[PDB]
């Protein structure tokens, strides 16, 4: 069926440029116009640009006019978006999308969306995380249930993966979504509830992994 | 009546 | 996908008559409608495009009209060469054809001749039993043929075939074939086909006895 | 004048492939787009595919999209249609057709149709017919006219030819169109009206011929 | 500059064939398409055919389609037009013309026209003219001015030249354009106004010349 | 087949005048219209393409305008080199030319001089009789010549010929040739040509008697 | 200024069809709605149809609804009226008319009418007239004035032209308008008053001309 | 369907007169009324819309008035170019025209000159008999013509035709044609047309005897 | 931002033609309709013409209908106005203007105007100015302030520049706007207030410059 | 053609004032009214559309109001950048602009300084005589200048020119030029311009004698 594959996303400093591409397959790409639409947590879904099947007419949103340039290569079946002078608020997930087929006098929108590629505009430098244990004790115990965890603080960029005992412990694990700090570094927490009768004997280690920096940290969490 | 020139 | 519908499906008419057939689209196709003529066992031929433009070589007795969702084809004076099937086609969004209108040669009413044939002994030896009921030289085309085996109506085990209008006298012939296994065939005695037609005040019934 | 000649049609088992060709003459083939359109008794007239004069744009019907491929050879003035993964419902008469000449902003369809080639998709094997006599008697006699015939049952594929007395008897002959049975074999009947005063003395023989299998059967029909 | 030289025109009987040529110079002939356009007094200007610069695409008018064939020899920089099955109405002046240079998506026509070559399709046979005097008298005198002339009738083909007194008399000479008669032979008149007081004393002789037949006739015109 | 129409067919004008001619197409040709100039006995020359683009080398006093189905050509100040025939041409779908507009040298009215010439004795001996009526040095070009044989109007047996505008004084000359068989010619007595012209207050008639 | 030119009218048998056209110039045709209005001596002025500038809405008079079809070709600046199933009462002069420009909420009618084209619905066949003399005598003389004429009876269709003495006599001529008779043939009279003292010496001939049938009749009127 | 009615149907008036014609609708049409002028043998021209708005180019001597169901058109000072037929038209609900008022040139009364013509023997040989009664140069147009055959009034076998007002003297001429079969015509002797006109103190009778 | 630059204006004799152009930048020119609007001292602002984004519909003011032709070249982003048969009242400043973007059913006007180009329709010939002194005296002195100047009379066309002492004197300078006279020639005045104690000793010269004629005049103004 | 009218034509105002100008249409234009601002020697800029919608980028001190045929533009607090000319424009039926309202800087009354200049000897040598009357630094703009030649009032032979408000002190300057032939100029003695202004209790007259 219809398939769209975005590529080109990554980490870029503010003020630099970046070129996104969208590979289309499963249909005659040259017969359809295309959209670029982005989604961010602060603004939700936001249309970016539209291009005609032959490229003769292009339109842009007001917030991006003059900085973004949409184009296409029908010989390669590839859609391009050259983004210059990137600002911090442009951090979002960008989707390419195909216009549906309709009647000649109808208005048009998109029916098939691509997979999406993440763009993060930040002046933060690549930095591994600090892993601190949230140690359970009598002050974090109610009955036979205790809570412990790991705080993965001050890392850049996204993402990081957290496992427990190399993946052997998954029942009762809650990894919170990462938050971006004022310093441009991310931070998150991972918590687990355990039987109080198991403290001191069962070993719990959180494994933080960050492929972009090849960081691997195994932090053991012991009670107090 | 297209382009008949090189 | 724009749906097309033509009315009527069949129109009985005579040479010199004024003929009007209609064609409707499920949505507005503006004026992008073509009319094609097809004679049986022959390739279709273009008559009209843009709903009202006559193709070169087409006689002036053909005309088109209509816009939006309703279109009509008019033949001012019918000629014997014009007895054929006419299809409309929208070409506003892809291409879809109507079901087609067949122009039939109108003639006087003629009652059918009914004949019945039992299965041959050779076919019975082969393991099958076909019973054939024939209606010869009848008009109009609408008729009903019912198979009755010991006064029991059959359903789902017969097939009908109809010839085209005879070139000489414009009549139809129809064959109905009832197919049964040798065991099913030998489990009964009387085999009849009953025929009803608008030119017959009462149904005509032909019958034989198995083995006779 | 304009002439189009289709070739390549025939009987093909389901799942196999088949290549149809269309030879064009009387006009500059490379200057016109072409259509393939099929016709079946169950669906009527049904458009299949369209190709531009240079092959840059192709379109297909939804029921055949992804399975058929239309192409052309302007140096040979030949149109091709490669049909893969054929299903039973693809049995139809296939025509190639020439797009008419018009204005730049008008819509387009076809003005000249080819001769047509028949394609029958069935898993039935080639099989000769069984010829049985439809013997006249008192139950098939009305006045001075009697009816006799031949039943041509359980043959595949189409077509078969039937003659009477080596062609000497044509007055009053009605050969019905063949009907396809549940077994995938065809069957038809041929009847003739004769003077009742000739029954028992005049010999009537039907000659069934099937060139694809070289079948020739002369069946005599005798009264009972 | 650009120069075009046509050749091959002449008188041809209906049903025969003729090959016209057009020699081009002053530009790269192989880089431009060419037209043949004809002009007749009955139909005015009338386009005949067009050929691409490399000969890959050719187009013809409907009235000539199937009878004319345009071709070219880019190694010789020569344009050819083979005309078969000529009709009487094909008599005209034929020009070859060069397509102008433009943009890739624009429409195209011609900017430079050739010199032109005359083609006369007629079944008339070559025949010298009859020269008759238009003698001045009192019936062709108004005041002190009289009119005399020569009628050059029934010649074929065109053209003929008429002079007066071996060219010594040119003031007041009016040679009318030739008219085509029902017999396919041409006819014209040449007139001159002279002082009436000179009639009977001044000798006036018209010199008719017909190069196709090498005819030279000096006819003396005397008053009545 | 796109029909083209030019107006006016003939325009009498003077050097320095402002000239506007119109050209209409049977259907929309967008802006794909060219203007070509052709002088008599000379090859045509390109003036304007794209309906309003001036060809290189063409003086600025020429301009084009128009789009769709209506087009105009304007000469701001006519010059003697501009006396020629002007054709418009659509090149949106193949190529079709208009009938052509001839720019004529406007001058004062001059009545024609009328002369008649009888058939020569040699041609009469040959079996044919040609009678010639001559109109000399007249303007404008429009005139009517009627042949009358014994007060009977002739039709279908005459031919007319008109010269181009004289290079010196821009006048016309016209010849009318009445052709008859020797028997038809000798079956009558009086032979006249009657001429009407806008410069003549009354028709002019010249006549002779056969043998006189 | 605004100009409208109708064409297509003529004689048509009842039950046949006819197509009227209206060529518009001098204004932007595609910007205005149009009317067709007919005029007959029996019904006066009678509105027929109206069409919007884009053809989206059409309206018809009740007497013609279902038989007439109004359309337009804005690319050709042409208004069309297809008339089917014509009845005898549809014989009239048909005008196309342009809607005036007005305010958005006003009601609208027409301001400029075309030239008009005559449509005659009759089953009569083309037939030349019979010219009979209305001979003057003592019973048609009062003082020095007498009356004579010509009766032009049983011709079809309109019109016919009548002149007297090849046009030399026009003073005092009264040609009455034609009247349609029960037989579907027209008839009229042309009369002239002459001095009684001129009878027997001045020759009076009426010249009836009917181009549709190529009829030319010169009838001499003699006194009794 | 809104009915329109104009009064008067015919109005005899003179140059310089003040002319007022009225127009009434079967129901309320607000102010959506237009006035059109038509000259004979010529296309109609718009004069007034919205019952009182003067069309551009129309001289100020024309004025409209009225609202609801009654409307009037007024010409303050009649001029010779204004002699034409005037139609009102409602355009409140579809479009319907009035019958029209023809403005006639008023002059003094002039009695008709009456002439009669019998059928020719050639037409009687052709199988028809036409008798013609002519009324020349009369005013006003209203007149009565009665055919009497042996003092018996005829009805349903005659037709009348009237010319328009003569350009020189504004008079009318009327022709009455009586058509009969040869047998009906030859079964009587005396054939008369009797004419009454407002300019005649006594009826005028013209008659002839068949064969005389 | 949006920028519009007009060009092509100048002096033209009445009856001649002139072509104005408008170059657009900063936005997608082909997506918007355009206006031409002119401004003159006698009529104020006056709309001239409007054209659709694709050129399909054009409208003109009544005063220019039939003489002006508006067109556009979307490939060059250029708006054109061909003005033929110019009259005296067409002298004005011509602006091109961009239609604003709005809703589908709203009415539309212009939001961004071009710079404007001046068009002067006059039969006056190019002529340098006459510079006359406005001499100060006792009758043009009030206290310690006196007034002197230069009268710049009978020049064509606009404009002319006036400076005093090569620009060294600017305090108290009043250069009046030019006025058009009955003769079609312009005239203006320039005045300056000076200390009365400087009269007779300080030299004052006005420098009139007229680029169209390359006129430079330095006129000294002395008292009488 | 919808006529537009603005009031007042000129409004004298000061920084910080609340300004209201009105605009009326000859017919109902619904709400399709736009307001444009123009500074001298510069292109107009759009302020308001739909009669009350503020254009993006326009400061909030501008507001529109009105519907039907009466519309108003209001400036809540005038600022020095707002001194310009304001035009209204209907866009309900084509496009027509009002005459424009110019917002003038209001100041205290200042009487004009009057200067007179006689014709130069060079211009007198050229055949013409221009006399110049100058009014310097006056407010408001309304003043009357009458030329008197030997106590005889002149009319139709003078032209006036007015400068814009000075950027430094918001004053006006006016020049009046009386043009006469050399013969008319030398046929008189006394040449005076009389000036009236709201700051002058009595008219001021300056004059000279020819040759003095």
């Amino acid at each position: 069926q219809v398939q769209l594959v975005e590529s080109g996303g990554g980490v870029v400093q503010p003020g630099r440029s970046l070129r996104l591409s969208c590979a289309a397959s499963g249909f005659t790409f040259s017969n359809f116009g295309m959209h670029w639409i982005r989604q961010s947590p602060g603004k939700g879904l936001e249309w970016v640009a539209i291009i005609w099947y032959d490229g003769s007419n292009t339109y842009y949103a007001d917030s991006v006019k003059g900085r973004f340039t949409i184009s296409r290569d029908n010989s390669k079946n590839t859609l391009y978006l050259q983004m210059n002078s990137l600002r911090a608020e442009d951090t979002a997930v960008y989707y390419c999308a195909k216009v549906w087929f309709g009647e000649s006098e109808d208005n048009y929108s998109v029916d098939v969306w691509g997979q999406g590629t993440t763009v993060t505009v930040s002046s933060a430098s690549t930095k591994g995380p600090s892993v601190f244990p949230l140690a359970p004790s009598s002050k974090s115990t109610s009955g036979g249930t205790a809570a412990l965890g790991c705080l993965v603080k001050d890392y850049f960029p996204e993402p990081v993966t957290v496992s427990w005992n190399s993946g052997a412990l998954t029942s009762g694990v809650h990894t919170f979504p990462a938050v971006l700090q004022s310093s441009g570094l991310y931070s998150l927490s991972s918590v687990v509830t355990v039987p109080s009768s198991s403290l001191g004997t069962q070993t719990y280690i959180c494994n933080v992994n960050h492929k972009p920096s090849n960081t691997k940290v195994d932090k053991k969490v012991e009670p107090k | 009546n297209a382009n008949p020139n090189a | 996908d724009i749906q097309m519908t033509q009315s009527p499906s069949t129109l009985s008419t005579s040479v010199g008559d004024r003929v009007t057939i209609t064609c409707r689209a499920s949505q507005s196709i503006s004026n992008w409608l073509a009319w094609y003529q097809q004679k049986p066992g022959k390739a279709p031929k273009l008559l009209i495009y843009k709903a009202s433009t006559l193709e070169s070589g087409v006689p002036s007795r053909f005309s088109g009209s209509g816009s939006g969702t309703e279109f009509t084809l008019t033949i001012s004076s019918l000629q014997p060469d014009d007895f054929a099937t006419y299809y409309c086609q929208q070409y506003s969004s892809y291409w879809t054809f109507g079901q087609g209108t067949k122009l039939e040669i109108k003639r006087t009413v003629a009652a059918p001749s009914v004949f019945i044939f039992p299965p041959s002994d050779e076919q019975l030896k082969s393991g099958t039993a076909s019973v054939v009921c024939l209606l010869n030289n009848f008009y109009p085309r609408e008729a009903k043929v019912q198979w009755k085996v010991d006064n029991a109506l059959q359903s789902g085990n017969s097939q009908e075939s109809v010839t085209e209008q005879d070139s000489k006298d414009s009549t139809y012939s129809l064959s109905s074939t009832l197919t049964l296994s040798k065991a099913d065939y030998e489990k009964h005695k009387v085999y009849a086909c009953e025929v009803t037609h608008q030119g017959l005040s009462s149904p005509v019934t032909k019958s034989f006895n198995r083995g006779e």
